[PDB]
């Protein structure tokens, strides 16, 4: 879970789709913006700040 | 698209942008008819937090130059009423990656909106051939989108030397364009768009649909784009096109 959800770093992928998505930096303990291809993405990856928020506020 | 140029207005009246719900431009599609339009597949697909295969969710902008500027005059506004994937797509392999969109009401052909050509299916697209890819998305790999559409000369790549520079994953749904030498590419925000070419009677035609890539514009890694001829009896077969 943590490992792969809050401290994966973010994969954008080969697709070329232009998927805006937040994923946590446990280096600066923030949601931060990147965009997604659309294909084969990781588990740090989440469609609204809040819910990447949720999901990894405090992971070290 | 990474090293191209600012398109003219009315270049590329067929170049359409799709936004889903909240998040703005997500891919390009072009039009083929008042009421139908090609995309990418991979751009419709489900996932855990959003239904992008609803095509309630969408919105589709035509005549569109600067996405700053989407109530420009002629820009026309459509909703969708179908998303047609092809139901050999794999999500996992990015194999027939294509999909046909119903608009909710039909384009208004203008000087700024106007379909193009579909190749028929016999037809070949000959290695070395310049054509061009169009599209608002990055202008580098991981940096940011371009507010006025962009626009890419580029060249088809040899179906044996696009195998050999990305092994075990080029299928012959397939073509790669681009540069061997690379520097210009499409990118994230690119996928779904034509490629255009310009044919015999200086008509443009579509040469295939953005899919994806292993970066953009690297060296001996060009863009790989979905066939369009091997479709045409699939897409007449649903849109009567
Ligand atoms: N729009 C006309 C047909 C003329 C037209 O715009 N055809 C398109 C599709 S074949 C075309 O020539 N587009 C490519 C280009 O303008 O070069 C109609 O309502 O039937």
């Amino acid at each position: 879970q943590t490992e792969d959800y809050c401290l994966a770093s973010n994969k954008v992928g080969r697709c070329r789709g232009s998927f805006p998505r937040w994923y946590y930096d446990p280096t600066e303990q923030i949601c931060k913006s990147f965009v997604y291809g659309g294909c084969l993405g990781n588990k740090n990856n989440y469609l609204r700040e809040e819910e990447c928020i949720l999901a990894c506020r405090g992971v070290q | 698209v990474v090293g191209g140029t600012d398109a003219d207005e009315g270049e590329w009246p067929w170049q359409v942008s799709l936004h889903a719900l909240g998040q703005g431009h997500i891919c390009g599609a072009s039009l083929i008819s008042p009421n139908w339009l090609v995309s990418a597949a991979h751009c419709y697909i489900d996932d855990r937090g959003f239904r992008y295969s609803d095509p309630t969710q969408w919105t589709a902008f035509l005549g569109l130059h600067d996405q700053s500027q989407r109530s420009a005059p002629g820009v026309q506004e459509r909703r969708l009423k179908r998303i047609i994937s092809h139901p050999f797509f794999n999500d996992f392999t990015f194999d027939y990656d294509i999909a046909l969109l119903e608009l909710e009401k039909p384009a208004e052909y203008s000087s700024m909106v106007r379909p193009i050509c579909l190749p028929d299916a016999s037809h070949v697209f000959p290695a070395g051939k310049a054509i061009w890819v169009t599209g608002w998305g990055h202008t580098q790999y991981g940096g940011t989108g371009a507010l006025i559409l962009q626009k890419g000369e580029i060249r088809v790549i040899q179906q044996t030397t696009c195998e050999n520079l990305l092994p075990q994953q080029i299928t012959p749904r397939m073509m790669c364009v681009g540069f061997l030498s690379g520097g210009v590419d499409s990118c994230q925000g690119d996928s779904g768009g034509p490629l255009s070419s310009v044919e015999a009677d200086g008509r443009i035609f579509q040469a295939g649909v953005v899919s994806w890539g292993d970066g953009c514009a690297q060296r001996n890694k060009p863009g790989v784009y979905t066939r369009l001829p091997l479709f045409r009896d699939w897409i007449k077969e649903n849109t009567g096109v």
